[PDB]
């Protein structure tokens, strides 16, 4: 779950900067 | 935070967390792109 998170979290990062390349 | 960790030697930040920090100071702060110039010299400022 731990490992679940953080790469969640980077996810959601790389989505919002692919939002800010649209 | 992130400007902490995604560091290397201090003040040298590249640029996917210039940007990827303005979508958040953005978003969280709604700012714009030469103001987030000042903002991001004193981000590396106070980093420094």
């Amino acid at each position: 779950l731990e490992e679940v998170n953080e790469r969640e979290h980077s996810m959601k990062a790389s989505l919002q900067t692919v939002d800010i390349r649209l | 935070a992130f400007g902490h960790k995604y560091s290397e030697e201090g003040g040298l930040i590249n640029e996917s967390l210039r940007d990827q920090l303005l979508v958040t100071i953005q978003k969280t702060f709604t700012y714009t792109r030469t103001q987030a110039q000042h903002l991001f010299i004193i981000l590396m400022e106070c980093m420094k």
